[PDB]
């Protein structure tokens, strides 16, 4: 088992997931204004995968922690470098509330349930690229902005609609400002080293994930998300796999398995949580908190001593907080 | 089953999550996270009689021993089962970062 | 220290307390220093038009604003006045957590 | 990690495993058991200090809450970690059979 | 609640013509089928004292004997003459029939 870079087709894919914004500000002074304005200054990323297809960006709207139901009209100045389809996947928002989406030319607004589309409105306007110029335009056409957010291009954007009392009544773009209410989620591959000792077994499999740091500057326990879904297609599979999760620091492993069936064995030195989807779809044995050895070879030998051999695959990701597990047909 | 909704819609003295406001600076003394300055972590509390969600038969054994021998002081305890990670935003150097501090929001309480 | 100091890390901004015996940074950002070795550092500049206060995490070994730091181990941010031309310059360094938050230009009296 | 021998040989006031004998008939009422008539069923007990072998981050958070808030009525509890199966042999009809009552004897304890 | 019954095979009991004694059967077993009732048979004789206890369906006779006393919750010994030695047959359906053995209400 020579430590070599993990290939794209490897059943274990290591990604780092982070919620961040390029910049932004928030203001509670729009309470007087009957309409609230939110700005999402998307910025095109360095990725070359967006060349011809028109990028379609979803949206996740939720009431702020201090609000349960939101009814006030919400204007969204969704300026973007290029036309985008705004799939407004609202949530916990009262229907029938007008939602004016000021978008660049060619951008469309789509709603999961037609009630929102019938009540909402879409106005196409030309807006400045500059953050300050866009904020000035928003002030000129509305006299105030509830919040502004410059985010890098992403597929989803979680927004907590509502005026947070903590933030002042004035909005000033500050590069050091970041809040939960306005975040953009990003995921990128991370380097890893591993090997494959045994091929895909339809009886029981052993995939080992080693983690050094969760990419956290603090010294506390954070969540490590491991996805388990079929490698190809959406056909549910009946398979048994063994997960040896190694964390040098404290990290709680949250395993989410979708469209997979069978018995799963998890052995790790850290607490493990399983989503209800994994619980109902698969039978996961209750892990015993053991002081597992350190190092790839030591853990491999320890597993071989427990009869969970041969190892289907081993992989180690120094820096990451997200894992995807794919089952070969 | 014994989630937040079950014990918040109706008051049950048995093992379940009860409301608790955790404050970093005051209650917890943590000041290394800018915000959330405070959140909710509903903590597990309440005893479980013999007729309860006792997954491990040892818990049933302890319950029976206590019932037949009340002066034992050896009974199952209320423990979190599944805990939801908490998002947090904090600055390292001049760089803000959002992390998920796992297993600090308690939703499901079992007995063991 | 294994755990880096938790220092108030607001950059240059206007201030209300001038040469006060004891003052508070009034900084809403309490950041973990990038490295444990660096400690909280506070600088206070006074000109003929405005006064600026800057709180950061800085290495005491490396001089800041052309000034070596010798009060790195001070439990409290002890303020020393410097010979910055024209403007009045004060600077303190401290290894305690959020220690730069409280500023003492002259604890005397 | 805290084996029975560690707390039996040396008394530790922290969360540990304490001796307790349980007999099937008088205590649990398992009158259908042939042998053994009883056994030693140690139970997990002991206050949990902050500086100790803790696994769950929620337990650490609650311990810190207690430290900074002594009156909280909510602290991590000492509960079983590893439970040993009990080998028993009895008769079904007129046929001997040996079974393993899983998780019957305590071997480790944890703060959670 | 668990049901305790005497399931010892043909053994020897030290209580002969006694009002009542202990189950004198340390062996306990769970009946193969739930509907089985527990039958105790006593054949005390001058040559030797022999008793047995088993569990079986009331419908199926034991040792070519009809068990019409299975409806009794508690083991009550009905006396029937048999060549060689007297026969005392009891059947119980209630739980915990090993608490005591009763041969006759009158002393």
């Amino acid at each position: 088992c020579e430590l070599l870079p993990v290939g794209v087709g490897h059943p274990v894919q290591a990604m780092l997931k982070s919620f961040t914004a390029l910049s932004g500000c928030a203001s509670r002074g729009t309470t007087s204004h009957p309409q609230e304005v939110h700005i999402i200054n998307l910025r095109k990323g360095s990725a070359q995968g967006a060349r011809e297809k028109t990028a379609e960006v979803a949206l996740h709207l939720r009431p702020i922690q201090s609000l349960h139901v939101h009814q006030k009209p919400l204007v969204f100045i969704l300026n973007s470098p290029q036309p985008i389809l705004w799939k407004v996947r609202t949530e916990k928002l009262a229907p029938g509330v007008k939602r004016i989406f000021h978008v660049v030319e060619g951008s469309e607004v789509h709603f999961e349930v037609g009630n929102f589309s019938k009540s909402g409105e879409v106005k196409v306007e030309t807006l400045p690229h500059g953050n300050e110029h866009l904020l000035n335009w928003a002030h000129h056409r509305y006299t105030a902005v509830t919040s502004f957010s410059e985010l890098r291009m992403a597929h989803d954007i979680y927004i907590k609609v509502g005026e947070d009392p903590v933030f002042s009544e004035t909005c000033k773009i500050d590069n050091k400002f970041l809040s939960l209410n306005y975040l953009a989620s990003y995921i990128e591959p991370q380097p890893s080293t591993g090997c494959v000792l045994s091929g895909p077994d339809h009886e029981q499999e052993v995939h080992i994930i080693e983690l050094q740091a969760p990419n956290s500057s603090s010294a506390f326990q954070v969540d490590v998300i491991v996805d388990l879904r079929p490698l190809d297609g959406d056909i549910p599979l009946h398979r048994d796999v063994v997960l040896l999760l190694k964390g040098e620091k404290s990290v709680n492993w949250v395993i989410k398995a979708h469209k997979v069936m069978g018995k799963l064995e998890i052995m790790t030195s850290d607490t493990v949580s399983l989503s209800e989807d994994t619980e109902r779809l698969m039978q996961v044995s209750k892990t015993v908190k053991q002081k597992l050895p350190a190092g790839s070879q030591a853990l491999i030998q320890w597993a071989e001593e427990n009869g969970f051999n041969p190892v289907t695959s081993y992989t180690n990701t120094p820096v990451a907080n997200h894992f995807n597990l794919r089952l070969r047909e | 089953a014994l989630d937040t909704n079950y014990c918040f819609s109706s008051t049950e003295k048995n093992c379940c999550v009860r409301q608790l406001y955790i404050d970093f600076r005051k209650d917890l003394g943590w000041k290394w996270i800018h915000e959330p300055k405070g959140y909710h972590a509903n903590f597990c509390l309440g005893p479980c009689p013999y007729i309860w969600s006792l997954d491990t038969q040892y818990s049933k054994v302890l319950a029976l021993y206590n019932q037949h021998n009340p002066g034992a002081s050896a009974a199952p305890c209320c423990v979190p089962q599944a805990l939801e990670p908490l998002p947090i935003v904090y600055y390292v150097g001049r760089k803000p970062k959002v992390e998920q501090l796992s297993n600090m929001i308690v939703r499901s309480c079992k007995c063991s | 220290v294994k755990f880096p100091q938790l220092c108030k890390f607001c950059d240059v901004r206007f201030s209300t307390c001038d040469n006060q015996k004891s003052c508070m940074s009034n900084c809403s950002i309490t950041s973990i220093c990038e490295k444990p070795q660096e400690v909280c550092v506070a600088v206070w500049r006074k000109n003929d038009e405005n006064i600026t206060l800057e709180t950061v995490c800085h290495d005491p070994k490396l001089p800041y604003h052309d000034f070596i730091l010798e009060d790195a181990a001070s439990p409290k941010c002890i303020m020393k006045e410097k010979k910055k031309p024209g403007e009045t310059f004060f600077m303190c360094s401290c290894s305690s957590d959020e220690c730069n938050d409280n500023i003492i230009f002259s604890e005397e009296y």
